[PDB]
């Protein structure tokens, strides 16, 4: 039943990574770790290839091969890969919602919490930097431009927010640049 | 099942009251962006919401063509 694992992983790699050089890198990465058994280096190496939200499921595919002795440090080092959806209701508080938000349809990427004011209302309720805001007021926002979403958030007295924790932030720092992604701990600066 | 892109669109703009007329005229969001001020006068939209609709349509047409940089909106 080992060949079943290898096959499954090899095609999920083929499907989620276009360039052969990054594939070769990925396999070399895990192979090096399989010799070193250094898990901090493995996640540190993995993040330079699993760089975009579509590739994040490879952290779960790699995961069953991780020895239990490394399992928990693996979890400390990976973004939270739980697919569960946290739902929230925020009220119009003198300091406001207490979050900052970036992305939208015109960028071809979802809408992410990029800043969370410590102690504000968003933090009171457990939202976190790196959540993708999936829904607002019950509506999927996938067809909304950025300004449309901000409009939709401001339509009523309170705002319903359902997020899925991603752990990546979109970065394009002016129009020339292609959109890429960064992990949360780095993006803060 | 989800709201159509037209519905979310109008919802975001406080224009939700026009979803039943746009549907009777078979106006999806595709067709909506093809509409002029005079098109919307033909279905008896009054001046106030005409301006709000066309403002929203034009903001959307522009950022789809020129997204610009990613921006942080503080809420
Ligand atoms: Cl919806």
């Amino acid at each position: 039943m080992d060949r079943k694992v290898a096959r499954e992983f090899r095609h999920k790699v083929d499907f989620l990574i276009e360039n052969d050089a990054e594939k070769d890198y990925l396999y070399d990465v895990l192979r090096m770790y399989h010799q070193t058994m250094d898990v901090a280096v493995l996640v540190g190496d993995l993040k330079l290839v699993i760089n975009e939200p579509s590739r994040l499921p490879l952290f779960d595919a790699i995961r069953p091969l991780i020895p239990l002795k490394h399992q928990v440090e693996y979890d400390q080092l990976t973004p939270r890969r739980s697919r569960k959806l946290k739902e929230v209701r925020l009220d119009r508080h003198p300091e406001g919602l207490g979050l900052s938000v970036r992305g939208g349809l015109e960028f071809g990427c979802g809408l992410f919490i990029s800043h969370l004011i410590k102690g504000g209302q968003a933090d009171s309720v457990g939202l976190q930097v790196g959540d993708e805001i999936v829904r607002i007021n019950g509506y999927s926002i996938s067809s909304c431009t950025h300004e449309e979403v901000i409009n939709l958030i401001r339509t009523k007295k309170t705002v319903s927010i359902k997020v899925r924790h991603i752990g990546l932030i979109p970065v394009k720092s002016s129009p020339d640049e292609p959109l890429t992604w960064q992990y949360v701990d780095q993006f803060v600066s | 099942v989800d709201a159509t892109p037209l519905e979310v669109f109008l919802q975001s703009q406080h224009l939700e009251e026009f979803l039943p007329i746009f549907m009777r005229e078979q106006i999806d969001l595709e067709a909506l962006l093809l509409c002029s001020d005079e098109d919307l006068q033909n279905i008896h939209m009054q001046l106030g919401p005409r301006k709000k609709v066309l403002s929203a349509i034009d903001k959307r047409k522009q950022v789809l063509q020129q997204p610009g940089q990613l921006v942080d909106t503080s809420l």
